């Protein structure tokens, strides 16, 4: 089956591009490096039967940075909640959410 | 997951569909072939923009490449088959039974 | 929700790809690949992918051009089908413009999971990167490391291509 | 200078989707405010619909669109 | 599953690791070097029957040569699985030893206190 | 077609195989897959003769589908974790999509459609490199995946293949959709310990190349692809149908041929795993497989069938290119049982 | 955005010239008017019947040299590397495997026309 | 799984810097020579810390600087720095190339108002060095204990017990 | 040495095209390697700063290192402007 020729002769023909915290060009980051990197570091050496376990929330962290599930549901219930005081009109949003800021540099 | 995304697996499926289910052409098999292959790159890309992957941003391209074999590959063989049939109905391919 | 430009895109992308899985004559099959290759264009250039963009839509353009000659040589059908000329490519297109409509509508105003997740819609413009920083594209300098990192990439796709030369030259030899 | 206005910038940006936040779910039965999505502690880089959630579609279409679509 | 692909140290494409070196060879009469020996022989007969050469005596280089591969690679074949199984070994019994929770030691009855059922056979 | 094209396309074919084999990208694995596709379609259609054309269209096809099923999985597995490693397959839908198109890449039922067509439609030597060299890649890409396959789907699309095979190879008189028929059964076969064992899939695949191997040569060596032509090589080789009988033996499943081996080996495996049922099923399905070997062993070998007074002419020559490793092929495919335990050089 | 009227205003342009040169004059159409041209004669057979290809595999070739156009294209970018030696072999391997397949696709008589 | 601790709205006030881009651009050599200090002590502060939150102080002491650099310019000399920049600024790239003269003017009025020398080319894009009192963050990711790898392999190679023990087979 | 020439003599009568694209091809091919004006470009590319330079924490014996943009230690730029 896998036949490990670039461990064996140390060629590294495609590991370059397996992970998105391997060494772009121009050291541009991915939007998730620092949980990428966490969730290799902690899941290294130890195999995946326990790296699955005892990882995982490294792994959920990333898995958030990558899809964001939780932010957006948090963001839809806070505008839920708004568009819901704002209907029956208690809320007033301030003038800063509405366009009338000052803007800073 | 957000709408775009779903909207090109829905297209994706779509395509797998049209390919799965001949009518007469082989032609347009091959477009739905295509057409998979289209989808695959716009998900691809989607996925690789949206997390800033620079270096995985040139493996959309491969992907088209390799999507060009396919296309010339299948093109091929409709001449063939076209030559002998002077027709691309793929009711003439049963010389073959199970 | 804001300007819905995404969101109509990736629908008439839908709604090509609707209209060649129907398979019409391959003419109007090439034409709706035309189409959603141009909207898929528009789609990856709204996400700052202009270069991958523009570069599948030209190569999908060259490529109908030699599907619509290779058409007129061997799938003319003296009567070509247009959607509205027979019951079944009729059929097809409606079921699968219906089916498109049945999924926005369960995922736009409510919650619903498909096949893998849901969506509440939110528009795509939420899950971007805030990113201020370069004088440089980040999608060409990616395209351009295929010279300097891919290597690998770059031997196995030139010796394929010399290989399909090969391969179609053999194919259609017959004899 | 730029990247000192820029944290600054971010920070008020946040603080004040805080504050609106506060008043906004005053009622709600078990609203933790201001309680991250992430185990881990460090700082996160906001999303954009975490800065402009709670603002018009102008300042939204603006910071989505504004680079891509001008020239 | 894999069960040792995974193993720690393991060198890619090794074939035969140092450690093996710890073990002691098969020895040249060993009855699986003859039954390879016999393999080989048995080829070189069939390849004299499908030429339609005299099966006994057609080649005797090309029997020698038949016989000669198959020993030379059973050898090394026999010497891989020798170091296998004594890997497995070696992997079983630390990890008893390293996990004396699970493999309790249990002092045992012996059959004067042991109350087994009698099944008549009528 | 020429001889250094055709050398050219061989070793592109293999090259395909070796990169799926030895790469860790997903990407790389797929352009291995479609590498090997596009080096093989030729090959099929080395000696022209329309049915060849029939068969390269129909198992393009098919792969083609399977290769866009396949980068969509690993577009799903990359987009739910960005992950280009072959892994463990963090998300379910794009495991069952990468089953899916493995397996129909394989042949596995009830994807096995193309099989009988396409092996009946090309020669014998493109029939050899189809059944035998074009199982290494999705084998070697399951065996890696193994520990997130779903096992009920796996070993539903097993007891499928088994069952298939067995009754597809009663009906048939050609000598090429039989072999295909036994392949698809030895594939089912395959699949169905690798959940468990990965060594047990991998001496399957080795005893049953071998077996193929030895049959297909043996089918070159008397130019015979049907039951009524080989039933003229008695009259001719008399060696070639006492082998040919021998090796359809051992492909039985009869002790103490090397056929033996593999089913033994992992019917105890499966055991060992609670598993009784299935192990049942498998061995008494593979009966129908040993029933329509023996039927070919009557025509050929067993008995005597009438002959023609041309081949009286065919006594004056003999076979002139001699494969040289049709012997070794022969005796490592019946007598090798003895040497079972070197099945742990496997792993 | 500006791009997006652009091309609205260039479509909806040449829409409206449609609309008045349909629109505008007095239209007198009858079946012989309306008839298929071919020189005063009728037609002996359909324009939907097949019209042979003789350059079809220069067709089929114009897909993978198409695609070889795309690998070659972020050539400008990529000379900004440090690995300036690494880049240029790669590029020239990559034309220089290109030229070869030509030169095969030349030699095999795959450019002339089918008779 | 915890509350995000944001600073309060005064933390985040300071004085601004409200000159435009092509006024910044203009003196942006000069700029990068003298309030050189700072500007890397908040930078190091930034690249360690990788939180916004902990170089508050750093980013105010920039602004700061920058202020007292645009008052010294505005206090010496204001008329050719101002012809410089607005020839900058009619460019719609913001060149320097078409603004050698009024840059010549402005360069030799700060060299003899303030003996300010103009960076040569490479110098602002130097790696330097920082002398800073801030400790060096410890865990500056907020890293978990990582989990303690599968023990080892020790000890000498032995032969199997009664060889394979498949079955019958005594080796 | 002689079938060279009259080989190159015909192609040059026959198809001037094919000869001037395997001369330029040819010419593209070699002349790299033989150019000192490679590494001065490997240099110039090096040279650009796409990216801002992080500042070292001053651990108290890296002399090389500078402590402000202008000090002598560093990188030099001089060979490129005179180029
Ligand atoms: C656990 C078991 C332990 C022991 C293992 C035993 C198993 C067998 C041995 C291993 C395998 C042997 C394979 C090699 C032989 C093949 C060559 C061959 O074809 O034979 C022809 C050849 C006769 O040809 P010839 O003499 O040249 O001239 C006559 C013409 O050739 C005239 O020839 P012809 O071609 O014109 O004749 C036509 C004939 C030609 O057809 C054949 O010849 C059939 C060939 C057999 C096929 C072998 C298949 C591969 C082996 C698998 C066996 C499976 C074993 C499992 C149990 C199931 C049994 C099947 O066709 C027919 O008549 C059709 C009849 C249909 C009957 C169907 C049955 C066939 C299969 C049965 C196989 C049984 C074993 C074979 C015995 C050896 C022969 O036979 C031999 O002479 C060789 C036999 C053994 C050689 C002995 C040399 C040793 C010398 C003494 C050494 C002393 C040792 C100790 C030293 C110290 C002492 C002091
Ligand atoms: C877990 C451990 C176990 C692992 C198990 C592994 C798997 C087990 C076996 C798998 C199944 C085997 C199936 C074999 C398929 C055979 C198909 C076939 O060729 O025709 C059937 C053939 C037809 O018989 P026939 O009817 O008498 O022949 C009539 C002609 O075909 C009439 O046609 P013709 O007139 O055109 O005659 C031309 C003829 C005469 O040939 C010539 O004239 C020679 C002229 C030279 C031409 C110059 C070409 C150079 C330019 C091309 C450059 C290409 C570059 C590609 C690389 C691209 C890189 C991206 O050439 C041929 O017939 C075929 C040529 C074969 C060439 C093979 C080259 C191997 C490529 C390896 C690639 C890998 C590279 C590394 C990859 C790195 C990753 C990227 O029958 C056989 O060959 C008998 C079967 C023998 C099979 C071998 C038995 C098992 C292997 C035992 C050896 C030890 C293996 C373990 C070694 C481990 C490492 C040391
Ligand atoms: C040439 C003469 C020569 O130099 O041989 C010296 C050599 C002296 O060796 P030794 O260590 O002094 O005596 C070993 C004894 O056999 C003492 O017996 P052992 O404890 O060394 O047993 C060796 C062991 C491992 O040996 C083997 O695996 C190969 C045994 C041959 C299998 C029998 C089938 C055909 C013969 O055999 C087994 O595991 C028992 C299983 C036997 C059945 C094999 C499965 C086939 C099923 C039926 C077909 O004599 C032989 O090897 C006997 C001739 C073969
Ligand atoms: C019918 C019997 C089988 C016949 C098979 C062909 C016989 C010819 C022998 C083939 C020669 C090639 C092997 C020797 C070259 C060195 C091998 C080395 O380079 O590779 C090693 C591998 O060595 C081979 O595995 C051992 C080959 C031995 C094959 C014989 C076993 C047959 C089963 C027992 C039946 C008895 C038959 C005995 C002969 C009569 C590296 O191991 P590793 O990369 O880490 O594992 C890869 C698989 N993983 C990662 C998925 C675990
Ligand atoms: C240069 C590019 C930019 C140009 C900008 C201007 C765009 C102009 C739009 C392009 C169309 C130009 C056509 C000019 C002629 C008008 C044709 C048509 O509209 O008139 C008749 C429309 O009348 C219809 O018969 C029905 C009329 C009423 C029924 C439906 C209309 C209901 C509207 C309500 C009207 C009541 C009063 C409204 C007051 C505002 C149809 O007559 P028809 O013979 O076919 O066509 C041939 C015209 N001929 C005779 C000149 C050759
Ligand atoms: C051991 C096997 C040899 C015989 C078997 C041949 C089968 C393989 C085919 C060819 C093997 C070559 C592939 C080797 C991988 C290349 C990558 C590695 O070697 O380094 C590259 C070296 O590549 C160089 O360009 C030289 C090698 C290129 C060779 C020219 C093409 C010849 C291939 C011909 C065979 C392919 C099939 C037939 C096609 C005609 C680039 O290194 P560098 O850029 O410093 O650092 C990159 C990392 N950075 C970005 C972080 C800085
Ligand atoms: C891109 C450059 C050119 C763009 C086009 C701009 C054209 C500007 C000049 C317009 C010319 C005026 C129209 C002349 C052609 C009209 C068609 C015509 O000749 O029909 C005449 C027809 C005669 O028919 P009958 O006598 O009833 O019976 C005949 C059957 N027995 O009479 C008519 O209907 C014409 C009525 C008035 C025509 C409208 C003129 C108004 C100006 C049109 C400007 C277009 C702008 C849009
Ligand atoms: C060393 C670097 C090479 C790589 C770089 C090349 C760049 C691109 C050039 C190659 C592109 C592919 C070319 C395809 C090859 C054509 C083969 C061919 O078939 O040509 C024949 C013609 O035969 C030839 O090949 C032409 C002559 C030989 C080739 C050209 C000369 C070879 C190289 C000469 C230049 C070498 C250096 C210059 C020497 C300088 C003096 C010292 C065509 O003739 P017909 O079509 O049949 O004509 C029908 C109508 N009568």
């Amino acid at each position: 089956p896998f036949f490990d020729v670039q461990k064996r002769l140390g060629l590294d023909l495609d590991r370059w591009m397996t992970i998105q915290s391997a060494e772009q060009p121009h050291k541009i980051p991915g939007r998730c490096h620092a949980f990428e990197k966490e969730w290799i570091e902690c899941a290294h050496g130890i195999g995946g039967i326990r790296a699955e376990k005892e990882c995982k929330i490294e792994f959920d962290d990333f898995v958030e940075c990558l899809l964001r599930q939780k932010t957006m549901k948090r963001l839809s219930a806070i505008k839920r909640q708004r568009d819901k005081l704002i209907k029956e009109g208690k809320y007033t949003p301030p003038p800063h959410h509405l366009g009338k800021e000052d803007p800073r540099p | 997951m957000p709408l775009v995304y779903m909207n090109i697996i829905m297209a994706f499926a779509i395509a797998l569909a049209g390919l799965l289910m001949y009518r007469s052409h082989l032609m347009s098999s091959l477009l739905c072939l295509e057409g998979m292959m289209l989808s695959l790159f716009i998900m691809s890309t989607l996925i690789i923009l949206n997390t800033h992957f620079t270096l995985a941003n040139m493996m959309p391209i491969i992907l088209l490449v390799f999507a060009a074999c396919e296309a010339a590959l299948g093109l091929s063989l409709l001449v063939m088959v076209s030559n002998t049939y002077g027709t691309d109905y793929v009711q003439n391919l049963n010389l073959l039974q199970c | 929700m804001t300007m819905y430009i995404a969101f109509i895109l990736s629908t008439i992308f839908v709604i090509g790809f609707v209209g060649f899985s129907s398979k019409p004559s391959p003419i109007y099959g090439g034409l709706g690949l035309i189409v959603s290759g141009g909207v898929g264009c528009g789609i990856v250039l709204n996400f700052g992918g202009s270069f991958l963009g523009l570069m599948v839509f030209l190569i999908y353009l060259g490529g109908m051009l030699v599907v619509f000659g290779y058409t007129t040589a061997m799938a003319t059908e003296m009567y070509p089908e247009v959607w509205v000329s027979n019951k079944t490519v009729f059929g097809a297109f409606v079921s699968g413009l219906m089916m498109e409509f049945c999924m926005v509508y369960y995922a736009l105003k409510e919650e619903e999971v498909e096949i893998i997740f849901k969506f509440n819609g939110l528009g795509d413009w939420v899950i971007y990167d805030t990113g201020d920083s370069g004088f440089f594209s980040e999608e060409a300098m990616g395209i351009a490391a295929l010279y300097s990192y891919g290597t690998w990439l770059v031997i196995v796709t030139g010796w394929s291509l010399l290989i399909g030369v090969v391969v179609i030259m053999e194919i259609t030899r017959g004899n | 200078l730029f990247q000192a206005e820029k944290d600054r910038r971010v920070l008020q940006m946040l603080r004040e989707n805080l504050e609106e936040e506060a008043i906004i779910m005053k009622d709600v039965p078990d609203w933790k405010v201001g309680e991250s999505v992430f185990h881990t502690t460090r700082w996160v880089t906001p999303m954009m619909g975490e800065l402009y959630g709670l603002r018009t579609n102008e300042e939204i279409l603006s910071a989505t669109y504004g680079f891509i679509w001008y020239t | 599953m894999t069960m040792m692909s995974g193993r720690p140290g393991r060198v890619p494409l090794q074939f035969l690791p140092n450690e093996a070196r710890s073990l002691p060879p098969p020895k040249l009469t060993d009855p699986r070097l003859v039954y390879m020996g016999f393999l080989g022989y048995c080829s070189g007969l069939i390849d004299n029957a499908i030429r339609r050469r005299p099966v006994v005596s057609a080649g005797l280089h090309r029997q020698l040569l038949y016989v000669t591969s198959f020993v030379f690679f059973g050898y090394y074949l026999l010497k891989r699985q020798d170091y296998m199984y004594a890997l497995r070994d070696h992997d079983m019994f630390a990890y008893v030893k390293s996990h004396p929770e699970d493999f309790p030691e249990k002092d045992k009855k012996t059959y004067g206190e042991i109350l087994e059922e009698f099944h008549p056979v009528r | 077609m020429n001889p250094i094209i055709y050398t050219t396309l061989i070793m592109t074919v293999m090259s395909g195989t070796m990169l799926v084999m030895i790469s860790s990208h997903w990407l790389l694995i797929w352009i291995g897959f479609e590498m090997n596709l596009l080096a093989m379609i030729p090959v099929l259609m080395k000696n022209f003769n329309p049915r060849a054309t029939e068969a390269a269209t129909k198992y393009f096809l098919t792969q083609a589908t399977a290769s866009m099923m396949l980068m969509m999985a690993i577009i799903i597995n990359l987009l739910y974790s960005g992950q280009w490693t072959i892994t463990k397959m963090f998300n379910p839908v794009a495991m069952t999509m990468m089953t899916m198109a493995l397996a129909m890449k394989l042949g596995l039922s009830p994807f096995h459609f193309w099989v009988p067509e396409v092996t009946q439609g090309i020669s014998l030597q493109a029939g050899l490199l189809l059944l035998t060299w074009q199982k290494l890649a999705p084998l070697s890409v399951l065996c890696q995946i193994s520990q997130s396959i779903n096992p009920n789907l796996m070993l539903t699309m097993a007891m499928l293949s088994i069952l298939i095979g067995g009754w597809g190879g009663l009906n048939q008189t050609q000598l090429r959709k039989i072999m295909a028929y036994s392949s698809i059964a030895h594939m089912g076969w395959m699949t169905a310990v690798l959940p468990y064992n990965t060594t047990m899939t991998i001496l399957n695949l080795l005893i049953y190349i071998t077996m193929t191997l030895a049959m297909f040569m043996l089918l070159i060596h008397s130019s015979a692809t049907t039951t009524l032509s080989l039933s003229h090589t008695w009259n001719k080789m008399p060696v070639i149908t006492s082998l040919m009988m021998v090796t359809l033996l051992s492909m039985g499943g009869l002790p103490p041929l090397s056929g033996f081996m593999p089913k033994w080996m992992i019917i105890q495996e499966m055991t060992k795993n609670e598993s009784i049922i299935m192990p049942t099923l498998m061995a008494m399905t593979a009966l129908l497989n040993l029933y329509f070997y023996m039927r070919l062993a009557y025509s050929s070998s067993l008995t005597m069938f009438p002959s023609t007074n041309n081949m009286k002419m065919k006594w004056q020559f003999e076979h002139t290119k001699q494969m040289k490793l049709l012997p070794t092929m022969i005796v490592l495919s019946t007598l090798v049982l003895p040497m079972t335990p070197a099945l742990s050089s496997l792993n | 955005m500006n791009i997006m009227l652009t091309l609205l205003t260039n479509v909806t342009l040449a829409s409206l010239l449609v609309l008045i040169a349909f629109w505008l004059p007095q239209l007198n159409a009858y079946s012989e008017k309306t008839s298929p041209y071919e020189c005063g004669f009728d037609p002996m057979g359909s324009a939907r019947l097949p019209f042979s290809m003789k350059f079809f595999l220069v067709a089929i070739t114009f897909l993978l040299f198409d695609l070889e156009i795309a690998l070659l294209l972020p050539l400008p970018w990529a000379s900004q590397t440090n690995n300036l030696k690494t880049m240029l072999t790669m590029a020239l391997f990559l034309l220089i495997l290109l030229a070869a397949s030509l030169a095969y696709e030349w030699t095999q008589k795959g450019l002339e026309w089918a008779e | 799984p915890g509350i995000v601790e944001l600073p309060t709205l005064e933390d985040l006030k300071v004085q601004e810097v409200k000159v435009s881009s092509s006024v910044l651009k203009a003196a942006a050599h000069h700029y990068g020579a003298q309030c050189d200090k700072p500007n890397k002590e908040f930078m190091l502060c930034r690249w360690e810390e990788k939180d916004p939150r902990r170089c508050l102080e750093e980013g105010k002491l920039v602004n700061q600087c920058a202020l007292d650099f645009f008052r010294q310019i505005k206090r010496h000399c204001a008329e050719p720095f101002t012809e410089y920049w607005t020839c900058i600024d009619y460019s719609g790239l913001q060149l320097f190339r078409h603004c050698r003269k009024q840059q010549a003017k402005f360069d030799e009025c700060v060299l003899d108002k303030l003996g300010w020398v103009r960076p040569d080319l490479g110098e602002l894009s130097k790696v330097t060095k920082v002398k800073t009192d801030r400790p060096l963050p410890e865990n500056p990711y907020h890293s978990r204990a990582r989990p303690e790898p599968n023990p080892e392999a020790e000890g000498d190679l032995k032969p199997a017990k009664h060889g394979s023990r498949l079955f019958f087979w005594t080796m | 040495a002689g079938r060279i020439a009259s080989f190159l003599k015909n192609a040059w009568a026959k198809e001037p095209v094919l000869v001037a694209s395997f001369a330029i091809g040819g010419l593209a091919i070699i002349l790299p390697s033989l150019s000192p004006y490679t590494n001065y470009a490997i240099r110039i590319n090096r040279a650009t700063p796409y990216n801002y330079p992080v500042p070292l924490r001053d651990d108290g014996n890296m002399p090389d290192v500078p402590s402000h943009p202008q000090d002598p230690q560093g990188p030099s730029l001089e060979w490129l402007k005179n180029l």
